[PDB]
């Protein structure tokens, strides 16, 4: 997901990550074995120094697993 | 307790009474030093409007003390209808929604997360939204955004006890009520260190929020059906956090933020610390 | 875009699940609906211009001033401006009435209303006459249910714009 | 949620059985007035804007003092909840209308709507004043429509009210 | 309970917006077709009864095993239950037909089907041959509309059963 | 999302005009098949499990590797998975039918699809395959009906086969 | 959480003391049964399926009415949760057993479960019976096993017992 | 109120039953024992005053703030209460051992006790122990008294221990 | 549940006094009963059926217009019920047996038995035949105190029937 502007209000270096989603990580609403979505198996979202290691061990306990890290900017 | 008539015979609208009793005010018919029945060391009277004066002045002349005086007519009120609670219904925000969709989601999002509570024009967040729609912010996202405004902090977290606070928080980022009174512990420790913002993402961060609704779902109420690993307890709490369609949480009213869950009452569910 | 049909599918498809006989009947309603629906949309269509230039008017009658010198309503480039946006009023109802929806009139006209006219200052009460005075014509070049039609989304708008 | 129909279903559930022909015949006619019950609804819906705004103008000028300072709909932001309030009663209202039962609006907005207003001071009768002045426009509207096929619905009026009645007493 | 009429007031609901044509046109499509779904099950409520037995019959010499000693179908208790079960299955569809929606259905029978039927190791198939048998009888008692009707809701629960 | 209507409408609005009447005799006929139009999407509902079990079966029967330790469809909870899939297509694919428009199809389940199935090593051509297994069962109730009044649905049931195929194709 | 072990510590604690050479002695002992106790478990958490189905099975002969129309346990939706209740506190009633503490048990499963029955209609009494059933058909199995060498487990026999009836009583 | 016989009859009631042969035998046996069962009572009636007294002593001899300034026991008025509320529970135990039921302690005497105390700021853990200290005391004559007929009382004295671990429980 | 037990507490708590020597005696009176007591109750709970019949029956000849068409006595429903009443009494009384007072009677039989009868015009006569048709009997497979006592508890429902 390019950033339009920064996206957080509270401010730090930002870095864009790149990862590969298991169905864990964004599980559909849906009756059954959730889905992950087709469309993006492979979220990107912006992430302020600060919450990147709790980000990234998050990811990294769930499946999918960093296809990049990327600074925001 | 019920109450079971809400007037008197006599045109009279009643009014329940609760006390903490004292010896002086009822003792047992026994030899030696006076005591109350235990079991009723608060005790609960309704009376008509006329005794109220009376009534109330004799229980504080003795050491009696009133908890709180309530009208008969909502006190013997049925507990609240869970019917919409029951199943939430639930949003899923697509990629490549079109433009009602999103419109929708962010309803829902002011809905949950503010509480029945009313969102002005003017406190509604354009840029927030702007985000959303073009990508860039997850659903999980927005509701972080929506915690860390001075909107939120200034209804629920400004007003209130962060005891208060924590359980007004687990409610709207996730359906359950709080189990344990270490979680309310746990919740006051981060804060005094990390801050309000870190707190804030604890729950977002946590894992319960992932696996239900974990991204791109409007949080939807989990409390009200059975959940892994909650305290029987905590869906009796889930009746007290919640009341009715058209109840919120309002720093507004008299003496608005007070807490819904006694802190006795999480006692029971669990101890240690 | 919200038409009976769009919603029904979007339900079934948050829930996960095939559409069954429930959002079948809803549909089956549309669809029936549609013959008075359509036959109203051919008759807008067909008189738009007449019933554009008659509103315009109207407004100014109702509101002298604006035909002054220094207000919004003088000056022709001001005056066309007034048209167009009128036809588009009725363009989209056309539509609204062939979508068998709301939708149509949602997404063009109704969202971001408000900031728009607030940041131009166009008065919602002009736009307001000009759609009664329409409702008023309409009222006699249709009739029953297509009429019935017809007026539903006129004031679908008259309440968005108030 | 529930409306009419579900509604004798369930009954129907607990005694174990089939809906009785008797009860169908309930259901039936009520299909019957339909047409005339849409109508109802599209009447207020169509209208919804202008009944509120007049309740509203003869709530005010009945109880000067809730407009004026220390008084309960002052200041705006005041006001503007007690519009919005009005316009959602008014919402469910028609919803029920509709269902052919009281339910939904007892549930969703009915069900600890006293309290709140208690809790914050708002005072109970005048809203419930409210609701009526809506009721009698509304009803004006429901009961005198344009291009409709005359006939008669006091049927429906009736059970219109009775919502409403609903709505004030359990406020009030 | 989910029912075309219910629906509608929630999406209206959910928006937050007074029901607009969009809304009532689907309404307008479950009262006409209720007709036709009242009829059917003025038809099935009259002959519940011998579609029951016919049932629970088929059932018996499709799988003749089941009412020899020591199995399932055997010894009266059993098939007393295996009656009530098809019985409560027919109940319900008709309640369906008449609220117009597969609410009635989908709460009493489906929600859970699953595991009650594991717990106890009732196998689906008998119950859906019960259905099919009936299926195939009410296709004789009913026509046109009225029959379409009856067999939406009636295959509804063999897709849920299986 | 988008539908037949709907989509005719916004080509409209680009342009700036009102519906041509030639467009509008789209429409008009459009409608008339509705009654047509349901039956099939009832038709495909009314025996979904069945289509699927069917497909899956055949499919099974001539990929026999996809059943074997180190095929795809192996172990079960793969097996479970690839089911779920083939269903959700055909839940797509009718909702699309409904619509009278391929766009629901295309965006809220084909694309990315072909990708996802890339990444995990889903043999696509299989996956296609299984459509079209689907696709002709299916056709066989639309086509094939008993209680409905005869007549002609081939307009519709090529529509339904183009469904199938767009999603044949965009997951190949 | 609590069990055996980290109890006597806690009692220890508040006399402020280091453990009495007679309180080793306890935990002493028990250990030496650990393997006595780890089977008892063992047994239930084997049988548990074939447990719950039983009692189900006695639970619904004697209690006719749970499973018609406007009682408790029907229709399936309220059934499958009633089944879904007796396996937790059967889950439960295992861990204590494991513990060798009741504590685990009572705070998350008795401790509201009184209230949330009262709330739901469901009759306590009932719950309990089952509650019963299910102990004695448990202990069966703890008490007749197979390829276990043979000895004395009433001891833990009875704590089981226990449980159960700790259960059984703060439910009713 | 309840006790030993009368809650077999209830249960029995509730199936609708004769008493169960085996049911019978319990009660049976429990005559059996009465003459034990009572100069059980007999002894701890004989010395409550000592029990107390005893229990008392020791009890501040370990918790020296109790009654010191600020503490609990502490002035005369509040060791008063004290001294009672000790006796008290003393006097249900009694009674409960004669019924053969814990209820009667339960229900007069503990329910709501423990909020009480916490209400007060009395602290629930110096309570119980008085109570355990009470329990030892007390247990001293049941099972060394003078004149009686040797035998076993052990059954009874167990029963003694636990209804004094329900008060100690259910007030801590 | 008034028995003796119960009541020396009741009164030992009333006072607010330990349980002294007075009550103690008390008890040991009941105790000592017990034996002849629950005798008596192994012989009631056996015949019991054999008792039932013999009454039921009695009653028919004592009040023959009952089994008369019209009358309470009269069809198949309506007997049974006769049975299981009597059925009951007897119940309780070997509750009461065992449980060394009349609580148990008390509370279920005797306690709103005038309203009950009134409201469904049960005649106490026809009952009293019932016990006195058993005691009789009873009067037989007993003797010496537990007879005695087995008196002592029918008698005490007769005089609150009448
Ligand atoms: C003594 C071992 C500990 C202690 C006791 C204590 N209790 C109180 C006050 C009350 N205690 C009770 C207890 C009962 N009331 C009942 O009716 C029953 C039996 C049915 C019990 C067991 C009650 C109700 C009171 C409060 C009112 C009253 O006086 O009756 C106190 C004094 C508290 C005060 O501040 O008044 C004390 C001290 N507390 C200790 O210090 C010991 C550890
Ligand atoms: C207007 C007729 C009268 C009035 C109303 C008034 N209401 C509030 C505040 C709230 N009222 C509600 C109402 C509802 N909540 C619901 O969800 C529903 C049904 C779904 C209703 C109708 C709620 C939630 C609030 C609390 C939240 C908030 O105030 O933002 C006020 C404002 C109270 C204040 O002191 O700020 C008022 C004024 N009061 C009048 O003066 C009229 C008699
Ligand atoms: C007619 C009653 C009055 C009038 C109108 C008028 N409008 C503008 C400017 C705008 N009007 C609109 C309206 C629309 N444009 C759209 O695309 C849509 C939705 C499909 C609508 C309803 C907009 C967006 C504008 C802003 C600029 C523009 O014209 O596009 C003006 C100009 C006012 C100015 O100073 O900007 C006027 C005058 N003209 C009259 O004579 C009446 C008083
Ligand atoms: C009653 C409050 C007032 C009134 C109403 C009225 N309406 C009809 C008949 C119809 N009205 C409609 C309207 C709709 N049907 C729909 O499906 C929808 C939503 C899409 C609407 C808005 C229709 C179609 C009919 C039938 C055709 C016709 O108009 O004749 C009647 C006649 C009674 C009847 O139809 O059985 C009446 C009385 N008219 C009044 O005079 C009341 C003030
Ligand atoms: C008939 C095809 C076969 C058969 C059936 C049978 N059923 C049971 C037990 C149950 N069946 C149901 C079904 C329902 N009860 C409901 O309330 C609902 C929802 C409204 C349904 C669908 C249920 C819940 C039970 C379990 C509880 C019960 O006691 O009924 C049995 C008995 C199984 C057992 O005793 O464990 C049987 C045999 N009987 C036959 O002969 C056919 C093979
Ligand atoms: C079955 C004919 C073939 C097959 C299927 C199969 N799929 C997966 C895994 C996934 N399939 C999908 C497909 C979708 N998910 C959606 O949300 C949608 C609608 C928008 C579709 C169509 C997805 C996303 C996954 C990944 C996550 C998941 O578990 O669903 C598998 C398992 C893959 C794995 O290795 O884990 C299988 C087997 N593959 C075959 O072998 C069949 C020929
Ligand atoms: C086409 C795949 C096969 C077929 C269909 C067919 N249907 C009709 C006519 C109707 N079908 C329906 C069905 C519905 N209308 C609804 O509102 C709903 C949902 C509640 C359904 C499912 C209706 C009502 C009609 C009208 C007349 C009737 O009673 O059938 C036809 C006849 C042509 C027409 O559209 O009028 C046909 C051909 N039958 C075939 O022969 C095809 C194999
Ligand atoms: C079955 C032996 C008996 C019975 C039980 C029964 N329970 C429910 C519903 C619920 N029971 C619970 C309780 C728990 N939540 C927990 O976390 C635990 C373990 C710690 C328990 C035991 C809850 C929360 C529910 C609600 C479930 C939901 O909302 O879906 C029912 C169904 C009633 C209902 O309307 O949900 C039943 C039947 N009652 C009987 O009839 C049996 C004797
Ligand atoms: C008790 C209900 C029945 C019974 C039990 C019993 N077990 C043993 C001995 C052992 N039991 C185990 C079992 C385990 N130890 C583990 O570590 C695990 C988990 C991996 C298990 C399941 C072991 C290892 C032993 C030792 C060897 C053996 O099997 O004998 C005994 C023997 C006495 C003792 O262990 O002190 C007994 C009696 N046997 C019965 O007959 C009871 C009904
Ligand atoms: C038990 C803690 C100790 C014990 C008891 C014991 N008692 C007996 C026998 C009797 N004790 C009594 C007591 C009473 N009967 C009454 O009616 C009353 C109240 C007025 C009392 C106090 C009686 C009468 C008997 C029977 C005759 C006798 O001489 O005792 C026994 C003997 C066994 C039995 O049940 O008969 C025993 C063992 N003895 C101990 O050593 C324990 C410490
Ligand atoms: C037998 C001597 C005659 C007789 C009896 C008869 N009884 C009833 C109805 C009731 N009898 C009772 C009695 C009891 N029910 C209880 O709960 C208890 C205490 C535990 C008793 C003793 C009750 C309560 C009823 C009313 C409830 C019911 O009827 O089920 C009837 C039915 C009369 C009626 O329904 O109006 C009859 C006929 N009939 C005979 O054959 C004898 C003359």
């Amino acid at each position: 997901s390019v950033l339009t502007g920064d996206n957080q209000q509270r401010g730090s270096k930002l870095f864009k990550i790149t990862i590969a989603l298991s169905p864990t990580l964004a599980h559909h609403p849906w009756p059954g074995l959730d889905t992950h979505e087709p469309s993006q198996s492979s979220y990107s979202t912006i992430v302020s120094l600060e919450r990147l290691l709790p980000e990234m061990t998050r990811i990294k306990r769930n499946g999918g697993r960093i296809l990049e890290i990327t600074e925001g900017e | 307790m019920n109450v079971l008539t809400t007037s008197s015979q006599r045109g009279g609208k009643l009014f329940k009474v609760t006390m903490t009793l004292s010896p002086a005010l009822s003792h047992h018919p026994w030899p030696s030093l006076d005591t109350y029945e235990p079991s009723q060391n608060s005790y609960s009277v309704v009376v008509p409007l006329d005794r109220l004066l009376a009534e109330m002045t004799y229980i504080k002349n003795k050491g009696g003390r009133v908890l709180d005086i309530s009208p008969a007519d909502l006190e013997a009120l049925g507990p609240p209808d869970i019917s919409s609670v029951a199943i939430p219904l639930k949003v899923e925000l697509w990629a490549k929604a079109d433009v009602s969709d999103v419109q929708a989601a962010i309803v829902a999002a002011y809905k949950q997360i503010f509480g029945n509570t009313y969102v002005l024009e003017s406190e509604r967040l354009t840029s927030a939204e702007s985000l959303l729609r073009n990508g860039s912010i997850s659903v999980r996202e927005f509701v972080r955004l929506l915690a860390k405004s001075e909107l939120y902090k200034e209804r629920f977290f400004f007003c209130t006890s962060n005891n208060r606070f924590t359980e007004l928080n687990f409610k709207h980022f996730l359906g359950r009520a709080p189990y344990n009174q270490s979680e309310i512990a746990a919740h006051l420790d981060r804060y005094q260190t990390f801050g309000y913002d870190a707190e804030i993402d604890s729950y977002i961060d946590s894992d319960e929020y992932i696996q239900a609704f974990g991204e791109n779902v409007v949080p939807y109420y989990r409390g009200f059906k059975s959940q892994s690993g909650q305290t029987v307890e905590s869906f009796n709490r889930m009746f007290k956090l919640y009341r009715g369609d058209a109840g919120s949480d309002t720093n507004l009213n008299l003496q608005g933020q007070k807490r819904r869950v006694d802190p006795k009452n999480l006692l029971r569910s669990g101890r240690g610390i | 875009m919200k038409t009976v049909i769009t919603e029904v599918i979007a339900s079934a498809d948050s829930q996960g699940r095939f559409l069954n006989n429930t959002e079948l009947q809803a549909a089956n309603g549309r669809f029936q609906r549609a013959t008075a629906s359509m036959e109203a949309a051919r008759a807008l269509t067909s008189n738009a211009d007449s019933l554009v230039k008659g509103a315009v008017q109207e407004v100014y009658n109702k509101f002298p001033y604006l035909t002054q010198p220094g207000q919004m309503g003088y000056g022709d480039t001001n005056q066309a401006k007034c048209a167009r946006d009128i036809s588009h009023y009725l363009r989209f109802i056309t539509y609204s009435l062939v979508a068998g929806g709301t939708g149509p009139l949602d997404d063009y006209i109704v969202a971001g209303l408000r900031e728009v006219n607030r940041t131009f200052n166009l008065s919602p009460s002009w736009y307001i006459e000009a759609l009664k005075h329409i409702k008023g014509k309409v009222g006699s070049q249709l009739s029953g249910q297509p009429l019935t039609e017809a007026n539903a989304y006129i004031d679908y708008c008259i309440n968005a714009l108030s | 949620m529930q409306d009419a129909f579900t509604k004798a279903i369930v009954a129907a559930d607990l005694r174990g059985s089939f809906l009785s022909e008797q009860e169908l015949n309930q259901l039936t006619n009520l299909v019957k007035e339909s047409n005339k019950r849409l109508d109802a609804v599209n009447a207020i819906t169509g209208n919804a804007a202008e009944i509120i705004s007049d309740a509203a103008h003869k709530l005010f000028a009945e109880q000067t003092d809730l407009i004026r300072p220390g008084g309960n709909a002052y200041p705006n932001r005041r006001m503007a909840a007690c519009l919005r309030d009005m316009e959602i009663i008014l919402r469910y209202v028609s919803y029920a209308l509709l269902a052919g039962d009281a339910s939904v609006l007892e549930d969703r907005c009915l069900n600890g709507l006293k309290e709140t207003y208690v809790a914050l001071g708002t005072p109970t009768r005048s809203v419930a004043r409210a609701v009526q002045l809506m009721k009698e426009t509304a009803i004006g509207y429901v009961n005198s429509p344009s291009g409709v096929t005359r006939g008669d619905c006091s049927a429906l009026v009736n059970e219109a009210a009775t919502y409403f009645d609903k709505a004030a007493a359990s406020i009030a």
